[PDB]
C-alpha cells in the first residue's frame, strides 16, 4: 500500500545492514522502536543491541517507548558506548599495566591539540580531555586504538551486541564514521542507519555531511531506503494528504467511499453541529487530545469568548520569537522552563548538552541559571547568558537569538502563560504549529487559499499534522470553485461519503 | 532522630499512599491487610532476610499492571544546634549528603518487573535529595544500611 506500507515490511524482514534515509523529523524514532522491538523478539539467542543516539533525552523517549529488558541492551549516547564499553574494561591491558582504570571525564576546561599529549592527561592527573578542534574526537578515536591494539575488546563487542542503532549520522565526525565502519568490516557487526541527507543540519558542531551523502552514492553493501517514517496514520487522511495541485496525484488510488473526512456545515452555528459529531454521530471524543488550527489569533481569541461563554475553556498558544527556525531553538526553550515553571528539574536540562554523560557539572550550570533567578530585566541578561554560553561553547550563534531572548521575557511575561503544564483544546497557528503532531482536528476545510492559489506548502502542513482523522467541511463558495477543479483532474469523482 | 513521613509509590494493597511517622508508632484499623502489608513493607525496606528473598508476582498492586515500586522514607537527620548528636548521626556515610548543613535524609526501594526470570531484583538507594540519589554500597551480602538499623521483629 503505496510508499507507506511497503517501507515497513521491508524493513521489518530485512537482515542486512539498512541505511534509512528519513525525512525532516516528525517521528523517525518510531521506526527505530518498532525495529528493535522486532528484531528482538525474532532473535532467542543471548546476543543483545545497542541503540545509539546524540541527546540523552531522546534515549529516555526510546527506553520509554521499548519498556525495560535485562538482556543486557545498551540505551543512551554515543559518549556513553564509548566510554563504558571499550574504555574503561580496557585501559589498563591496551595501553599499559600503569594506566588508570577510573577517570572523570570533563569536556569543559581541556582544549589541548595532540594524540600523544592526550594520554599525559589521562595518565598523570585522572582526567580524560578532548580535542580542540570540532572537527576531532580524542574519545572515538581512543576507543579505536584500543579496539586495533588488544584482542579481548574484540572478543567482547563482537559476541555481545547483534546490531548497533544509529542516529543522527548526518551530523557525525570523520572518528565515529571510522569506528562504525571498522565494527562493519572485520569484526562483522550489522548496522542501522536513519537520518536526513543535508537539509539544514544542526546539532554536535562539527557536521561533515559526506560522511553520510558519500555512504548513499557509492556504497554498495547497503539496503538503501527511501523516505520512510509514516508521519500519518491509516490511508485515507493520506490520499487527501497526497493532493496538493499535481505530481503526487498519479501516487493517490481511492475507493468508493471515504471514512475519517465528515462534511457537514453549510451556516456555520459552531457551538451546534460541534456537539453533534460528539454525541448523536460519536465522531469526536472530548477526552483525547483535541488541536484545532486557525490563522489569525485575534479571531482566536474572538472563538475562545465564545467557547468561554459556553464552557468549553478553550487554551491558545501564540508564536513566540524564539519559534523562528534557529539551530539554539531546542536549548534555548529548555531554559525559560527551568526559571519560569518554578519547580522544574535541572537534570532535565541537563538532559540536553548535545552528547550528554555530565556528572557534578551540572552544579556548575546550575549557579549560572540560579543568577537567572533574579527579575533584574536591564543589564543582567546579557552578561549571563554569555557566561552559560562560554562554559559549552557553541559561542557567537547570538546577536539576533539573545534580541529574541529578551523580548519573550521582556517585563518577564510576554503573556504570563507558556507551555509549562499539560492541557487540551489548545490552537495553533501557522507560524508555530509545525514540527508536533495532532490527533484530533476540525480545522474546517482551511478556507482562504484560493487568493493566491500558489503556496503548496502552507495547505500541507494544515493536512498532513493531522494522524489518522482530518475533517474538511464545505464553508466557502471560492474554496468550493476551488475544490471543484480537483474533482475532475484527480480523475475519480469520490471526495464525498454518501451512501 | 525522629521518623518523619514514608511513601509506598506501590505495594500488593497500596496505590498512591503517603503516612506521616514519627517515633512509637500505632496503627490499627479494619483492615488487617492493609495494616501486615505496611508492615511487611518497614521489613522489606530495613530487614535483610526478606529483602533477600526478592519480589514475587503478588506483591504488585495488579498481577500485571504498573509494574513500578518505590518505598520512600525519611529520616530528620539534622538536630539541635546544643546537642554534639548531629556529627555522630551523619558520620556513618559520608558522600550520600554533598552539603553539610542538609537536613532530611532519604531511603528509598526500587523494583525491577517481573515478566522476564520471573523475579524482584531489590534496588536500595539512599541520598539528601528526591534526584540522583545514589545506590547503598555493598561489599559483600551485606550492605552499608545492614551495620546501621538492626531490626528485631516480634510476633508471638
Amino acid at each position: 500500500m503505496i510508499e507507506d506500507e511497503m517501507s515497513r515490511e521491508q524493513i521489518i524482514k530485512d537482515g542486512g545492514n539498512i541505511l534509512v534515509t528519513a525525512g525532516a523529523g516528525s517521528g523517525k524514532t518510531t521506526i527505530l522502536v518498532s525495529k528493535i522491538e522486532a528484531d528482538l523478539k525474532e532473535n532467542k539467542t543471548h546476543y543483545s543491541i545497542a541503540a545509539v543516539t546524540f541527546t540523552n533525552k531522546a534515549a529516555k523517549e526510546i527506553e520509554g517507548r521499548l519498556g525495560y529488558s535485562s538482556r543486557g541492551n545498551f540505551i543512551g549516547t554515543n559518549d556513553g558506548f564509548v566510554e563504558s564499553e571499550i574504555i574503561r574494561p580496557f585501559i589498563k591491558d591496551a595501553f599499559g599495566n600503569d594506566y588508570p582504570d577510573n577517570f572523570t571525564a570533563e569536556y569543559f576546561d581541556n582544549q589541548f591539540a595532540s594524540y600523544d599529549k592526550g594520554l599525559q592527561v589521562l595518565k598523570y592527573q585522572n582526567i580524560l580531555g578532548t580535542y580542540s578542534n570540532p572537527k576531532k574526537n580524542f574519545k572515538f578515536q581512543l576507543a579505536l586504538d584500543i579496539l586495533k591494539k588488544s584482542l579481548v575488546a574484540r572478543q567482547y563487542i563482537f559476541s555481545k551486541y547483534f546490531k548497533i542503532f544509529i542516529d543522527e549520522y548526518q551530523d557525525s565526525d570523520k572518528d565515529m564514521h571510522n569506528l562504525f565502519m571498522y565494527l562493519k568490516d572485520q569484526l562483522k557487526i550489522k548496522l542501522f542507519i536513519v537520518g536526513d541527507p543535508k537539509q539544514s543540519i544542526y546539532i554536535w558542531r562539527g557536521a561533515e555531511p559526506e560522511n553520510f551523502n558519500g555512504l548513499i552514492e557509492n556504497s554498495t553493501d547497503f539496503n538503501k531506503y527511501h523516505l520512510t517514517s509514516n508521519f500519518r496514520c491509516c490511508q485515507d487522511i493520506q490520499n487527501y494528504s497526497n493532493l496538493f495541485n499535481e505530481e503526487t496525484r498519479s501516487l493517490i488510488k481511492e475507493k468508493n467511499e471515504v471514512q475519517n473526512v465528515i462534511s457537514i456545515a453549510d451556516d456555520m452555528p459552531i457551538s451546534d453541529i460541534l456537539l453533534k459529531l460528539t454525541e448523536e454521530k460519536q465522531v469526536l471524543n472530548i477526552e483525547a487530545e483535541l488541536v484545532i488550527l486557525v490563522r489569525r489569533r485575534n479571531q482566536a481569541i474572538e472563538i475562545m469568548k465564545e467557547l468561554n461563554e459556553e464552557g468549553f475553556n478553550f487554551i491558545f498558544i501564540p508564536q513566540t520569537p524564539l519559534d523562528r527556525a534557529t539551530p539554539n531553538a531546542t536549548l534555548l526553550k529548555e531554559v525559560i522552563k527551568y526559571v519560569k515553571n518554578d519547580r522544574y528539574s535541572i537534570y532535565d536540562l541537563a538532559a540536553e548538552i548535545v552528547g550528554n554523560l555530565s556528572s557534578r557539572e551540572i552544579k556548575e550550570i546550575q549557579k549560572i541559571i540560579n543568577e537567572l533567578l533574579v527579575p533584574n530585566i536591564n543589564q543582567v541578561l546579557i552578561n549571563q547568558v554569555l557566561i552559560n554560553l562560554f562554559a559549552k561553547l557553541e559561542i557567537t550563534l547570538d546577536t539576533r537569538e539573545i534580541t529574541a531572548f529578551t523580548e519573550v521575557m521582556m517585563t518577564n511575561e510576554f503573556d504570563i502563560a507558556f507551555d509549562t503544564n499539560e492541557y487540551l483544546h489548545k490552537i495553533f497557528t501557522v507560524h508555530s504549529a509545525k514540527g508536533l503532531e495532532f490527533n484530533q482536528v476540525i480545522i474546517t476545510a482551511s478556507d482562504y487559499n484560493v487568493h493566491y492559489n500558489r503556496d503548496t506548502n502552507e495547505h500541507y502542513v494544515a493536512t498532513t499534522r493531522a494522524k489518522d482523522k482530518l475533517i474538511v467541511i464545505m464553508d466557502n463558495k471560492k474554496y468550493s470553485d476551488y475544490i471543484e477543479t480537483l474533482m475532475k483532474e484527480l480523475k475519480i469523482k469520490n471526495i464525498i461519503k454518501s451512501i | 532522630m525522629k521518623f518523619s513521613n514514608i511513601t509506598i509509590k506501590n505495594f500488593r494493597n497500596f496505590e498512591k499512599v503517603n503516612i506521616n511517622l514519627d517515633n512509637k508508632n500505632v496503627i490499627f484499623g479494619m483492615n488487617d491487610i492493609g495494616k501486615t502489608n505496611f508492615l511487611y513493607a518497614l521489613r522489606f525496606l530495613l530487614d535483610k532476610e526478606i529483602r533477600k528473598f526478592g519480589f514475587n508476582k503478588s506483591d504488585y498492586h495488579k498481577h500485571d499492571t504498573s509494574k513500578k515500586i518505590e518505598i520512600i522514607l525519611t529520616l530528620d537527620l539534622s538536630n539541635y544546634e546544643k546537642d554534639e548528636d548531629t556529627k555522630k548521626l551523619i558520620s556513618v556515610v559520608k558522600g550520600a549528603r554533598t552539603s553539610a548543613n542538609a537536613d532530611v535524609f532519604y531511603i528509598a526501594l526500587e523494583s525491577k518487573y517481573d515478566d522476564k526470570e520471573l523475579y524482584g531484583n531489590i534496588i536500595l538507594k539512599w541520598g539528601s535529595e528526591l534526584d540522583n540519589l545514589i545506590d547503598i554500597p555493598g561489599r559483600g551480602n551485606i550492605n552499608a544500611l545492614d551495620n546501621v538499623f538492626k531490626v528485631i521483629y516480634i510476633n508471638p
